[PDB]
RNA sequence: CGGGAAACCAAAGUCUUUGGGUUCCGGGGGGAGUAUGGUUGCAAAGCUGAAACUUAAAGGAAUUGACGGAAGGGCACCACC
């Protein structure tokens, strides 16, 4: 939006830069092209740091919007993100899955797992390729964090940015909260939060 | 024994609202395109209205080591003769859980018909609205709209889904291996099933959104509901 | 019905391609239908070398490799066990088996 | 060879509509497709359009409002009268309530409703539903 | 649907698709309706008023949805008519 | 020969060292005495089989994880791996370097003023 | 290769009656 | 994408919502590419080409079995060493 108090602002642009955020690979798919700034004299593209922050605003615009918190439903099956769904689960009152999707738990009424959400939010499509599918038979809107080469099927808002691992995915996740509950009224816009973006990170060597 | 309440209890958003709020008929289903999973939803809204019809009962069998094993398929087609119809299929060791089967398969099915006019727009509309068809395997058929007081010029097996989906006045043809009655069903039902969703001169005005039920009644489901 | 889409065979963009006979049988069959088959290896064996390298006059030599092109029909392939028949979706695999 | 342009300009049309394309280029044009085009957008079926000049023969581009079911072409150009004109339109039109056969008359190209009105037969160009 | 006494005679009027005017038909389990908040102009916080699309199985399945609800929200205020 | 252990067997000491992890330990004939007493076993010959599996997965419960298995003493532990490590007080910091192609990404988004710079190789690698 | 064979066949059955009618006048 | 009986095909698609131009050519299985006339050739033969009579199926794609003097794992003193 065009609006000073939804304005990036320089502390964050550097924690971007610091967790290589703006980093794709060296494969484009012609979807993800509106996207990008432009390729590297070594073979590797560059994400629009801008076009991040409109669509993470426009996808926290669409969770803040389901009146009932256990309602949205949040997933990851590489390891990367487990920690960060975990805290984002605990942060805002989602529903979390880590590690293997069951095959039918959206769509086989009788299964002791069965559950029927209001919205789905996904790590990397071409991972949590299961729940994305199994959506096209329920009526289930998508939001997915998307790099240069991630196949969009069945996504409605695909958020820009490195999803290959480490301290990356977890600051998605991180800034994603943070957004979600300062536009509820749980925390300031001006203030700085609590929570320290290296609690949702992966296994960095610990000793 | 005696037919008291308490023979259904819901396993599903849809089910939880259906049995309990102001959910007032099928067409505010039908608006938000939701899948129908729990078969006692359609008795609650057209109940004993709803009439039943044996298409026909067929063998079919695989080979073993020690015998020929056979199986018996049912196909069966309801309706209330005001705009509702629908179709199943069962395949079971015994006919009679055949049938019972396919019952509930043509229940879940159940979708809305479009009616219009041949002529002049007078009283209440009484054949297709315009020229549509449907396929099944190498099956083709097609209907057309007739004056009013023709009745349906057709063969038995399409006429029947006709008659049980309120249509009076229609013209017909069809194309290809007809003798397979379950593909001449299919391709009838898929025709039928065509009428609400093509685009005419009187559906071109904008469209005007409303909240969906699992929206108006979020909280009725959480407040004192599992 | 038609099994292979390339018929079993290379050619695209031609007419007539030349015969070859085969190194078991004799049998004559296109250049391109051929199964080949490039082998190198020593004239002494990993057994027998040992033997060979101490009776030697040199201070320093190195045994020479013998070189071979085979070609094969499709029933002396088969017969020899040079190729197997395959799963009707493992057929369409053309990378060659791992070392 | 290029035989006739009116068909592949309808063509065109037809292929982008059943992609979902919101617009289309159509080369070359001609005089026979502007005034078949006007006719679809005075009843209400496409947007307006916009016409380049290129030193040779020029091309048109169009806007689609996702209305059209089809649009086609009779290839050889038969003439009608009055009293055969019921035949063609039990023929090729989806219902007796809405879509339109186009005509060329020698009071111009028209709509087959218009040309009952001014009493005049003519020969058929397609038509639009 | 009316007559020629000008009363409407349809068992209901269904939705099109905010992307490309087509009719969304009873069965499309893979379509959706999507809903987003409003925020106040003063304070960036939601004020409980939102809008609303509707998008057609068939978009979705070939990957244009993204770009559909991009468009869509540009030509509302959402996203202001710069990128 | 065959000594493999069957899903009656493998389950009942499953469930078993779930609910009684602290009554268990290595001596096979004080595991027999417990097996006994926390639950109902139709024969003997049964009773020594399970009492059998429960003294194997005690010894491997003494040096990791059993996915099948869940303990107090295990989750807690988990449980401070999960929220915040002992590894740093702050967190890794921002003064990163920027490739000319970045700076000038950045310019166009009016920022920059914090980084290092230096250029990548005369024509693509191989 | 039974159709090829049916083919020699009647090729030296017509031969034979070929030889045959046109001895005759 | 869409099409098809399917195997499969970016054409073998844009077809009951059926019409861009134009050449050759099929009409249940056999008798039969046969008899007879013409025509070309040194000859072998090529081209053109019937009927009487006879018959309830002949054929295409795919599924589950059984079978192989097909391949790969494993077993048995009613098998062998």
């Amino acid at each position: 939006g065009a609006l000073d108090v939804l304005q990036m602002k320089e502390e964050d642009v550097l924690k971007f830069l610091a967790a290589g955020t703006h980093l794709g690979g060296t494969n484009l798919d012609f979807q993800m092209e509106q996207y990008i700034y432009k390729r590297k004299s070594d073979g590797i593209y560059i994400i629009n740091l801008k076009r991040t922050w409109e669509k993470l605003l426009l996808a926290a615009r669409a969770i803040v919007a389901i009146e009932n918190p256990a309602d949205v439903s949040v997933i990851s099956s590489r390891n990367t993100g487990q920690r960060a769904v975990l805290k984002f689960a605990a942060a805002t009152g989602a529903t979390p899955i880590a590690g293997r999707f069951t095959p039918g738990t959206f769509t086989n009424q009788i299964q002791a797992a069965f559950r029927e959400p209001r919205l789905l939010v996904v790590t990397d499509p071409r991972a949590d390729h299961q729940p994305l599918t199994e959506a096209s038979y329920v009526n289930l809107p998508t939001i997915a964090l998307c790099n240069t080469d991630s196949p969009l099927r069945y996504v409605d808002i695909a958020i820009p940015c490195n999803n290959k691992g480490a301290h990356s995915v977890g600051l998605m996740w991180w800034m994603l909260a943070r957004e979600v509950l300062r536009m509820r009224g749980t925390i300031s816009r001006e203030h700085p939060w609590e929570v320290m973006p290296d609690l949702y990170f992966y296994r960095d060597p610990e000793e | 024994g005696k037919a008291e309440d308490k023979e259904w209890l819901p396993v599903t958003k849809l089910g939880r609202l259906v049995k309990d709020v102001k959910i007032k008929s099928l067409e505010e289903i039908y608006l938000f395109s939701l899948p129908i999973k729990e078969s006692e939803i359609i008795d609650f809204f057209l109940g004993a209205a709803l009439k039943d019809e044996v298409l026909k009962i067929m063998p079919v069998q695989k080979q073993t080591r020690a015998a020929q094993r056979t199986r018996f398929k049912a196909f069966v087609a309801i309706g209330d003769y005001n705009g509702h119809v629908g179709l199943g299929v069962k395949c079971s060791k015994e006919v009679a859980t055949a049938i019972r089967g396919a019952i509930i398969l043509a229940k879940l099915s159940i979708v809305p018909v479009r009616r219009g006019y041949w002529g002049n727009k007078i009283g209440k509309p009484h054949t297709v609205p315009c020229k549509v068809t449907g396929r099944c395997g190498s099956v083709l058929v097609h209907l057309i709209p007739a004056p009013r007081g023709t009745g349906i010029v057709s063969a038995p097996v399409p006429k029947k889904l006709l008659l049980m989906a309120g249509i009076d006045d229609c013209y017909t043809s069809a194309w290809s291996c007809t003798a397979t009655l379950g593909n001449f069903a299919k391709a009838t039902f898929d025709a039928i099933s065509k009428t609400y969703s093509y685009l005419t001169p009187d559906l071109w005005k904008e469209t005007v959104f409303t909240k969906s039920p699992y929206q108006e009644f979020t909280d009725h489901l959480v407040k004192t509901h599992t | 019905t038609k099994k292979r889409r390339n018929n079993g065979r290379a050619k695209k963009g031609r007419g007539h391609v030349q015969p070859i006979r085969c190194t078991n049988c004799a049998c004559c069959v296109p250049k391109d239908k051929a199964i080949k088959k490039f082998v190198i290896r020593n004239i002494v064996e990993a057994a027998a070398v040992r033997d060979i390298s101490e009776v030697s006059v040199f201070d320093a030599y190195v045994l020479p490799k013998l070189y071979v092109k085979l070609h094969y029909c499709v029933s002396c392939a088969i017969h020899s066990k040079v190729v197997r028949n395959r799963s009707r979706e493992a057929r369409k695999d053309r990378t060659p088996p791992p070392r | 060879v290029r035989m006739n342009v009116l068909a592949d300009a309808l063509k065109s049309i037809n292929n982008a509509e059943k992609r979902g394309k919101r617009q289309v280029l159509i080369r070359p044009c001609s005089k026979v497709i502007v005034r078949f085009l006007t006719v679809m957008m005075k009843h209400g079926y496409i947007g307006e359009f916009e016409i380049i000049d290129d030193h040779r023969a020029g091309k048109i581009v169009v806007n689609l409002t996702g209305r059209l079911n089809k649009c086609g072409v009779i290839s050889p150009r038969f003439d009608v009268q009055l009293k055969d004109l019921e035949k063609w339109q039990n023929n090729l039109l989806p219902s007796r309530q809405f879509g339109f056969i186009v005509l060329t008359t020698s009071a111009g190209i028209m709509d087959h409703e218009e040309a009952r009105r001014k009493h005049t037969g003519g020969k058929i160009l397609g038509f639009f539903f | 649907m009316q007559n020629d006494a000008g009363e409407f005679v349809d068992l209901y009027v269904p939705r099109k698709c905010s992307a490309s005017n087509r009719i969304i038909g009873a069965k499309d389990h893979a379509s959706i309706q999507m809903n987003v908040a409003e925020v106040d102009k003063v304070t960036g916080r939601f004020n409980g008023q939102f809008k609303t699309y509707a998008i057609c199985g068939a978009i979705r399945r070939m990957g244009e949805s993204d770009d559909s609800i991009l468009r869509l929200a540009k030509a509302d205020g959402i996203v202001s008519k710069n990128f | 020969m065959g000594r493999v252990r069957t899903k009656t067997v493998k389950k009942a000491a499953r469930v078993i060292i779930e609910k009684y992890y602290t009554r268990l330990g290595n001596d096979f004939h004080t595991n027999k005495r417990v097996c006994e007493e926390i639950a109902i076993i139709p024969s003997k010959k049964l009773r020594n089989k399970i009492a059998g599996y429960v003294t194997h997965l005690m010894k491997r419960i003494q040096r990791g994880p059993v996915r099948g298995i869940s303990i107090k003493l295990q989750e807690e532990e988990r449980e401070r791996r999960d929220n915040y490590v002992p590894e740093v007080s702050a967190l890794d910091q921002e003064i990163i370097e920027v490739d000319p192609d970045t700076k000038e990404m950045l310019k166009l988004l009016d920022f920059g003023s914090l980084s290092n710079l230096q250029v990548t190789q005369p024509t693509v690698g191989m | 290769m039974r159709a090829k064979w049916r083919k020699k066949r009647m090729r030296r059955l017509k031969r034979k009656r070929r030889k045959m009618r046109q001895r005759s006048k």
